[PDB]
């Protein structure tokens, strides 16, 4: 957190912040959010690799 | 990333800064104790602008109390959120200024300037990337009008390029609690044109007015008085915590409001200031809310800009709308009034929205503004400080420190060369 | 002196390994045409 | 595999666009009725 | 040789007034469409 | 294969990627997180991982972090490289100067890796999509000088242009126009086609169309995105004439310092009222020609088309395209020039254009986008130098930008290049 960081670098924070609500009817709603906000989706952390032998 | 330094000065820059990381402490969920107890998370996503980070999830504020006198310190230590700055930031010394402009600047505070500095460049080096410094003092005292500029002086030889605000509190026409008060302000207002980038002109008088005319309270204490202002420091820098559709900063605000580098000086103003009779006759809606924010009773100046041109005009959202309400009704007060806008700029109007509205409020604006109704202020301290210095009265105390005379000549000249400046731009042919 | 190539790219920097140390990509990827 | 894939997609999509441009009502005039009516209701929730 | 050593005169033009656009005046007829004195913040 | 990577500048840059993006992921299947739950359509925005999973060739810069630090977190977090999103410390602060000598040095090293790095991952590079703004330093200026770089670097590739002009009434900003003039050097000779639009117009054509008393700039976004979506249409998905970016280049540009179309999209109606009107191929056609419907606020009736590109899309037939062509021909309101008696190039794509939940605009089985090169854009320009002028003359601002380290003789020049383009525009209106 403390660091001084490379240019291009996420914040400490925001690496793992999440969003405000989706919901327009709670506070501290973004006009990002509002305008694409799914709550009822979880993203797969997808990866697979490998394949020599084949 | 971006972070500021509040400096500090006098009782009125303490007092004044008191109130205001209260009111940021509550923007960002932060308890008396200095701990994180918010609920949203964008709370506690730019928090590095102000705050500092202590061991066990604390947060100090990167603040600088300056008072050539203890007195004050009590109370703010005593106040509500008095623990929450580190002990060590406080400078203090022995004997204050006594409203003498002279001691502050030369006998006494000259021994309070190197420790001054000590703590600041601590706090300076500490973030990465500082984009400016914050100073609030009053013009009408011994420390803040006094030392408090030569802080500004010594710091701009060491940082060139970081800019530096000052929300100071001008004296007032109509009642002053100062007699020597045009000595100083005459006098410190030639620091400002010199070393500076924006200064925000604060009046004690027009927002005694305001609480009776726009909120109708029967006694509004300096606490009232206080939050109003420090209402106005965080609406200039909102934009640069939270994110907005259109968003701005401290420097975007810098650039688009000073025309020439003489000029930076301002009237600024808060939107939702609604009163609790009229709350409930009231709709909330943009053009209700730039209708109050071009009335001339809103401004916190003692100068009415109807009397004379706006050179450029500032106006910060903080709130979620619709911009083509935005885009409209800016347009209207453009049009709509013709003369009270210079003809050489087309568009004096910028704009710039922050998402998140203040804490417990649904829609607000913030309004600064340049206008040419401010050398009304000048001249009017200019005559109160000749007519004071024809007769060599209340001087003996000046010149006795050690000053010559001289540079009240010149503190005057370069005042008055200020206002036939800005007197030819009001009356300028496109 | 087109590069045609991203390890061309990054094979015409101005950083001395043995000189430069502890720099970020940016410090990494100088070039002339930049500080032009 | 995909290869002969591409030409069965090729194929049941040209029947298929056959079908949608041959009748010339609704190749000159066509709108989705049911979908028309469910943005209409989103709408007017939001 | 002999005659290019000798100095040559230089004389070069500064070109002609830039190109004003044909709607330009149209502009500044227009510049005066909706603005109005003092109609909303008042005197 | 066909593939264009975009460099997406500024805050109007990124925040029309979340529309532009969004909708591309949406009409091929793409999830949020970037992985098919289900032929190649995609290559030409996605490339293929080791993970099977598709990654877009996108670049989103700002130079100041929050405006793209959002998009790190919201729901498409997943979706783009963590590196392909560069930010800053300091932004250029609505000034030209300070993002094409300060700021923006430090940080055109950076991209022009990323850039490259997408390039070679692509095998046949079609062209470079760039979204920027002429009014803020950093869409302007940065914007700018990667152009610079970009023309030495890339001397083939194409390079097109989306930009927002400066609004003749309304804006956010009054140094705008210092910027505008000043980032006109760069989109004319180092650029290969230009699409200069404006708010007003869109703010206009909303309110009007669409019913939405109240828009925002995502209602903004989303017709650019179609726009976009308009062009590239040809090449994702198959057509009955399939028009690449290096032919419709072809058929618009008669010169090469005439390179500044103006883009049209219809029909743009809401659900109540497409519910009471049938949409043929003549009826959108004819609204592609209405001043009210042009996207920048010139009117082309004060001018002459020199050339006009033709984009249907959906369920269209060759045979009312040309009944469509023949009837505007014949309206004596529409004017051409002498030296072009055919201005027609018509491109047809079988697939309609796709909705977007949450979104303004009906789902209709047929639309069409217009790109006509018109000699009344000239008068946009002209209504810059005035209000430039006019502010120039009294020397406001010039210490921020001079101070910064640019030469005051570049002003006065930079004014110039705009006159000179200004009158060549209005000898092609001359006819002999
Ligand atoms: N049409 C449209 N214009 C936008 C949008 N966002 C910003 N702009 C335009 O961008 C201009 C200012 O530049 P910004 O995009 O806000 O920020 P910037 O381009 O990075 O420039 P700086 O603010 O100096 O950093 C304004 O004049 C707006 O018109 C948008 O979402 N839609
Ligand atoms: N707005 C505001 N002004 C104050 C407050 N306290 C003092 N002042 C102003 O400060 C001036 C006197 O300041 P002073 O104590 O002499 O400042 P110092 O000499 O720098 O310590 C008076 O003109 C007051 O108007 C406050 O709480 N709010
Ligand atoms: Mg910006």
């Amino acid at each position: 957190m403390m660091g001084k960081l490379p240019l291009g670098v996420v914040s400490p924070y925001v690496k793992m912040s999440s969003g405000g609500c989706s919901d327009p009817l709670k506070f501290y709603a973004t006009s990002y959010c509002t305008a694409y906000g799914r709550e009822e989706f979880k993203p797969r952390l997808g990866s697979h690799v490998g394949t020599g032998y084949k | 990333m971006r972070e500021i330094v509040h400096l500090q000065a006098g009782q009125c820059g303490n007092q004044i800064g008191a109130k205001f990381w209260e009111v940021i402490s509550d923007e960002h969920g932060i308890d008396p104790t200095g701990t994180y107890h918010g609920d949203s998370d964008l709370q506690l996503e730019r928090i590095n602008v102000y705050y500092n980070e202590a061991t066990g999830g604390k947060y100090v504020p990167r603040a600088v109390l300056v008072d050539l006198e203890p007195g004050t310190m009590d109370s703010v230590r005593s106040g509500p959120f008095g623990q929450i700055f580190r002990p060590d930031n406080f400078v203090f010394g022995q004997s204050g200024a006594g409203n003498n402009w002279a001691k502050g600047h030369y006998t006494e505070g000259a021994e309070l300037v190197d420790s001054v500095l000590d703590v600041v460049r601590k706090e300076a080096e500490s973030c990465d990337c500082l984009q400016g410094f914050q100073l609030t003092h009053s013009l009408g005292g011994g420390t803040g009008s006094g030392m408090g500029t030569l802080l500004i002086s010594k710091i701009r030889e060491e940082y060139p390029d970081r800019i530096m605000n000052t929300f100071s509190v001008v004296p007032s026409p109509k009642v002053s609690d100062t007699v020597v008060e045009p000595y100083n302000a005459t006098l410190s207002v030639h620091q400002l044109v010199e070393n500076t980038d924006e200064t925000y002109c604060i009046d004690n008088e027009a927002l005694y007015d305001i609480c009776f005319r726009t909120l109708k309270l029967t006694t509004p204490t300096y606490g009232d008085l206080n939050h109003l202002v420090s209402a106005t420091m965080s609406g200039v820098t909102t934009c640069l915590r939270f994110p907005g559709q259109l968003n701005a900063d401290l420097r975007k605000l810098a650039v688009n409001m000073v025309p020439f580098p003489r000029l930076h000086f301002f009237m600024p103003g808060f939107a939702p200031l609604t009163s609790r009779g009229s709350q409930q006759y009231r709709a909330l809606t943009v053009p209700e809310l730039t209708q109050q924010m071009f009335d001339a009773k809103n401004m916190m100046a003692a100068c009415d800009p109807r009397h004379g041109r706006y050179l450029t005009v500032a106006a910060v959202f903080r709130g979620r709308m619709s911009m083509k309400e935005v885009d409209e009704q800016m347009l209207n007060v453009q049009n709509k009034n013709s003369s009270y806008f210079v003809e050489w700029i087309p568009n004096n109007v910028k704009t710039a929205v922050c998402d998140i509205p203040p804490r417990g409020l649904k829609m607000s604006a913030t309004f600064i503004g340049n206008s040419t109704a401010i050398q009304e202020l000048f001249k009017r301290i200019s005559e109160q400080f000749t007519a004071m210095f024809r007769r060599k009265a209340f001087l003996h105390w000046y010149t006795g420190e050690g000053m010559d005379e001289m540079e009240f000549t010149e503190a005057e000249s370069n005042m008055n060369d200020l206002v036939s400046e800005y007197q030819q731009y009001q009356d300028a042919t496109a | 002196k087109i590069p045609k190539d991203d390890l061309d790219f990054r094979l015409a920097t101005l950083y001395n390994h043995h000189t430069g140390a502890f720099k970020n990509k940016t410090e990494i990827l100088l070039h002339q045409e930049t500080i032009e | 595999p995909r290869e002969l894939a591409a030409i069965e997609a090729r194929r049941n999509r040209e029947k298929e666009r056959q079908s949608r441009f041959f009748n010339v009502r609704n190749r000159v005039m066509g709108v989705d009725v049911e979908a028309l009516n469910y943005q209409v209701e989103e709408r007017k929730f939001r | 040789s002999i005659y290019n050593l000798i100095p040559s005169d230089l004389k070069e033009p500064p070109q002609h007034p830039r190109y004003t656009s044909l709607f330009r005046a149209t502009i500044k007829n227009d510049m005066k469409k909706f603005k109005t004195a003092m109609k909303t913040m008042g005197p | 294969m066909r593939e264009c990577i975009s460099i997406h500048v500024g805050q109007a840059g990124v925040q029309i990627g979340n529309a532009c993006w969004e909708l591309y992921c949406l009409e091929h299947g793409i999830q949020p997180d970037g992985q098919m739950p289900s032929d190649d359509s995609f290559n030409t925005f996605f490339s293929e991982t080791g993970a099977g999973k598709h990654v877009p060739r996108a670049v989103f810069v700002d130079l100041e972090p929050t405006v793209v630090d959002e998009v790190r977190t919201g729901t498409y977090r997943q979706l783009f490289h963590p590196e392909q999103l560069i930010t800053g410390k300091e932004d250029a602060a609505n000034n030209y100067a300070r993002g094409h000598y300060t700021i923006g040095k430090e940080i055109v090293d950076l991209v022009l890796d990323r850039i490259r790095k997408l390039a070679d991952l692509c095998t046949g590079l079609q062209g470079f999509l760039i979204f920027h703004s002429f009014g803020g330093g950093t869409g302007s200026g940065f914007a700018s000088l990667l152009m610079e770089r970009l023309s030495v670097d890339y001397g083939k590739k194409s390079k097109l242009e989306f930009a927002i002009y400066p609004a003749p009434q309304v804006s956010t900003a009054v140094v705008e126009p210092y910027n505008s003039i000043l980032t006109t050097h760069t989109t004319l000779e180092h650029s290969d086609c230009a699409f200069m639009v404006d708010n007003e117009a869109i703010y206009d054509i909303c309110r009007r169309n669409l019913d939405i008393e109240r828009p925002t700039y995502t209602n903004l976004n989303r017709l650019i995105g179609q726009i976009v979506s308009s062009i590239t249409a040809s090449l994702r998905f198959d057509g009955a004439l399939n028009v690449d970016l290096t032919e419709f280049q072809t058929n618009l540009v008669p010169y090469p310092r005439i390179h500044f179309p103006l883009a049209t999209y219809a029909p743009v109606i809401s659900a109540e009222k497409a519910y009471h009107e049938q949409l043929s191929v003549a009826e959108i056609t004819n609204a592609c020609f209405e001043p009210a419907n042009q996207m920048v606020k010139c009117d082309p009736r004060h001018g002459k088309y020199m050339a006009c590109c033709m984009l249907y899309r959906g369920d269209v037939v060759p045979k009312d395209v040309n009944a469509a062509i023949a009837t505007i021909k014949t309206k004596r309101t529409i004017q051409f020039v002498d030296w072009c008696p055919t201005g027609f190039k018509v491109g047809i794509n079988y697939q309609p254009p796709t909705v977007v939940p949450g979104g303004d605009l009906a789902k209709v089985q047929r639309a069409v986008c217009m790109l006509s090169n018109t000699t009344a854009i000239a008068e946009a320009w002209a209504r810059l130098d005035h209000k430039f002028d006019l502010m120039y003359a009294k020397r406001a601002f010039v210490h921020w930008y001079v101070g910064e380290g640019m030469e005051e003789g570049e002003f006065s020049e930079a004014r110039e290049d705009l006159a000179a383009l200004e009158k060549d525009y209005e000898e092609v209106g001359v006819d002999s």
